[PDB]
């Protein structure tokens, strides 16, 4: 069996004659989260596009998974871009947060008042 | 002279980024080999620098989005009461009731348009529509006051006058055609909303060139180059070391000339990408939170407002201009001379409807009697060339009298 | 990184000419000799390939800053954020290695104020319209300033001009309007 890149997608095995698909095993990047040496040692280690299950805090991101940072349910400004809206930064652990875009106001406006 | 006028609303589509993409030099050239890796070792540093120049592509692509999309500091919202003096914006404001907060013609924007691994942008979709929003109600709320500083809030009818008399025309005609220009408006933004709905070329343009050149670089890996065969694993099972070398040369030297000629070809499409982006930030700063007076900037006409609307991979500016309609003939002088003296008009053209005199504006037709509060004088009559008689009247003598 | 790539085989037996001479017949040297001229060679063309694409950037960036040189300092430009933030009044330049510096003065505006506002004033059966300002009032009297600071001042026929009556417009309000040649006359 061929993809349209024609690579062998698919095999048929030769003594029970059945078809068994073949997959690639997983592979991607890996990038270590750190806060200046100064300040502290430790790391957090994120695997770009691996599910968390195949790497031997675990939280997972659209990035990929992430090790050694612990998930807040708070917002702050950006520091460190993770990706997909996520942000870390050093606060004594590593955190990972949504990024805010900033304040909310709301303009005092009415059809006879002028500032 | 015009006696009349049109709202036109145009749209402008810019692209701002692109894909993220990666690739490993190794994996794609070896695959999972070791022999193949040794052999790859001894060209140098090809393979760093190749994954450094990807990688500087991948970072300027967020940069692109932040420096045209993040230009307000704070997050503005519309006042629930819509009253705006007759003027209609829905199908650009957002709509909760959709999941995402997409207006009705973001929805309408966003529906039509070996080694290698994609990544996510920093900013979402939700994100961009939030930073789209808050930028619209701002100039919808407090006009151009919040590109220099805090946002002043301001009657939407006030800022038309502003807006009016930013291009020459005086505010009365404004305020004395409000609900037309106001029904104009609804118009021009319900054509668009029907014109979308049955355009994105450029974006799709990008697309196709990016999957164009994925492909031609995957399909590369199934030549030859002069080896017995193009699989890496068939040449390591029927040969012994010393001669599978000299196959393995060959396959290392076409693969690292396809990167080479796909990583180069990336950088220079990338630097184009760079200079839409920096003209698309431009507009954003110079229509969007002004009034231009550069022709043909933003739309085609007499700039009033900009809207900015997100696009997937670009943006769209919606501009509102000015268009005089129906003129008409008149015969026209350039001084008066009246009691030896030569007057000029002060902000106006002195017309005749082929039996009187009056002073009018110039981009529109409202004339008036000639009187010495709408001229001065300079010298005499002697030096003008076309000057012609009439009388000027002086208000103070009636009522003195 | 140019320099560096000179200590590579490139698939041959030595990275060294002299060694490779030694060590070697001519016939069999050639060979090794032709596989280092080819790896040093595209080290060579890629470093021309990079410079060429890093000067168009370094171009476009003079370009710009030529631009700003002449709008910000030797003008007052009216475009928004090209010339620092704020309202533009002045720049300065300074010269910096392999670069340029512009401070920008801008005018930022401070202590806004609630007011109440009216498009027109109704007087006489004659809607009169400001020259050049904004009508606001306090909460019992009304006066005409200009829109970008607070100097309040008081409505007369100098301030303001006549156009049509007060049926059309939408807002109008009732006030009274000064004349000053009557006192005078008087
Ligand atoms: C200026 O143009 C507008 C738009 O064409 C005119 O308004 C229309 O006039 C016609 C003719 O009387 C009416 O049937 C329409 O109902 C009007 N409104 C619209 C939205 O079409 C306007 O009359 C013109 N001004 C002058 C002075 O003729
Ligand atoms: C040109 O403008 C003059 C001034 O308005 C017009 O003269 C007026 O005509 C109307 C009738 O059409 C009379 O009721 C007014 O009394 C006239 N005004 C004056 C000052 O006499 C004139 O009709 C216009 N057209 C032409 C061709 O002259
Ligand atoms: C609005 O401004 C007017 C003008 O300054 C104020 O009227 C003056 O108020 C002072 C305060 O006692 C008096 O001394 C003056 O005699 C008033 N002038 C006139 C012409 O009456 C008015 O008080 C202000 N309104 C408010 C609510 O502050
Ligand atoms: C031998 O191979 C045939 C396929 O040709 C298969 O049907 C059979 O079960 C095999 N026998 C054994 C003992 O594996
Ligand atoms: C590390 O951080 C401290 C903050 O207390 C700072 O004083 C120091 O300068 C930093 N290290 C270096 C090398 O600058
Ligand atoms: C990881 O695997 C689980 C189990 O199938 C799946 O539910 C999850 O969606 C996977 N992760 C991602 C990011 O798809
Ligand atoms: C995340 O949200 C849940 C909502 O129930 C909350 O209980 C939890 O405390 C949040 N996470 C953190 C770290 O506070
Ligand atoms: C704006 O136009 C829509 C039709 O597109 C209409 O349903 C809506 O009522 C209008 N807005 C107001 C305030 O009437
Ligand atoms: C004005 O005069 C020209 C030349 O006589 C003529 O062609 C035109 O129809 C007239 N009217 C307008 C509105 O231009
Ligand atoms: C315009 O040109 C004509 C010649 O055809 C001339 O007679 C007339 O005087 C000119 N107009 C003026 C105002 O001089
Ligand atoms: C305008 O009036 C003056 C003074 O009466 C006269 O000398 C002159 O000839 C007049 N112009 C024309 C074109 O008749
Ligand atoms: C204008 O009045 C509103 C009323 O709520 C107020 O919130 C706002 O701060 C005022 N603007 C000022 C004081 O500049
Ligand atoms: C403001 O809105 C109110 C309520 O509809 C109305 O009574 C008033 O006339 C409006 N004023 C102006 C200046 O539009
Ligand atoms: C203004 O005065 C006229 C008559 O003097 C009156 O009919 C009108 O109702 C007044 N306007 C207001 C808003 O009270």
């Amino acid at each position: 069996g061929r993809d349209i890149a024609d690579t062998t997608d698919a095999v048929r095995d030769p003594q029970t004659l059945e078809i068994l698909d073949i997959t690639p095993c997983s592979f991607g990047g890996v990038s270590v989260i750190t806060p200046g040496t100064n300040t502290s040692n430790q790391v957090a280690v994120l695997y770009q596009g691996v599910n968390c299950t195949e790497v031997p805090n675990v939280f997972q991101t659209r990035a990929g998974c992430l090790i050694g940072a612990e998930h807040v349910n708070n917002s702050y400004e950006c520091d460190i871009p993770i990706g997909a809206g996520i942000c870390a930064s050093y606060q004594q652990s590593v955190i990972a947060y949504t990024m805010s875009l900033g304040a909310e106001n709301s303009v005092a406006y009415s059809n006879n008042s002028i500032a | 002279i015009p006696t009349n006028f049109t709202i036109s609303v145009t749209t402008e589509i810019l692209p701002v980024s692109m894909t993220k993409t990666s690739v490993d030099c190794t994996m794609y050239i070896c695959g999972d080999s070791t022999e193949c890796s040794n052999l790859l070792l001894q060209y140098g540093s090809f393979c760093t620098q190749l994954n450094r120049a990807l990688t500087g592509i991948a970072v300027e692509q967020d940069k692109n989005t932040q420096e045209v999309f993040a230009q307000v500091k704070q997050i503005y919202k519309t006042p629930p009461i819509k009253d705006f003096g007759g003027f209609n914006f829905s199908q650009i404001l957002p709509d909760p009731s959709k999941p995402s907060k997409r207006s009705f013609i973001e929805d309408l924007l966003f529906n039509k348009v070996n080694g290698l691994t994609v990544l996510p942008p920093l900013l979402t979709d939700e994100m961009i529509a939030q930073y789209t929003s808050a930028l619209l109600a701002g100039t919808i709320t407090s006009g151009w006051t919040f590109g220099a500083g805090a946002a002043l809030q301001i009657p939407f009818a006030m800022q038309m006058a502003y807006r009016f008399n930013g291009i020459g025309v005086t505010q009365n005609v404004l305020y004395e055609n409000q609900k037309l220009i106001a029904n104009q408006f609804n118009s021009a933004i319900g054509k668009i909303q029907d014109s979308l709905s049955s355009a994105l070329g450029k974006l799709q343009d990008v697309v196709n060139q990016n999957a164009q050149a994925l492909n031609t670089l995957v399909k590369q890996l199934s030549s030859n180059f002069g080896a017995i065969s193009s699989v890496l694993n068939d040449i390591l099972s029927r040969l012994d070391p010393p001669e599978a070398e000299v196959q393995i040369d060959r396959l290392i030297t076409g693969r690292l000339q396809s990167l080479q000629t796909y990583v180069t070809q990336q950088l220079i499409r990338a630097a184009e990408i760079r200079a839409s982006a920096n003209l698309a930030a431009t507009k954003m700063s110079e229509c969007v939170l002004g009034q231009s007076k550069r022709v043909d900037f933003c739309g085609k006409g007499y700039h009033l407002m900009s809207f900015p609307q997100s696009a997937p991979h670009g943006v769209v500016f919606l501009h509102v201009t000015y268009v005089p309609a129906q003129e008409k003939n008149f015969t026209t002088a350039p001084a008066i001379c009246h009691d030896g003296k030569a007057h000029f008009p002060r902000e106006g053209v002195f017309v005749s409807n082929g039996t009187h005199w009056f002073v009018t504006q110039r981009n529109f037709y409202e004339p008036q009697i000639i009187t010495t509060d709408n001229t001065f004088v300079s010298g005499n009559c002697d030096v003008v060339i076309g000057i012609v008689n009439n009388t000027v009247y002086d208000p103070l003598q009636p009522e003195l009298d």
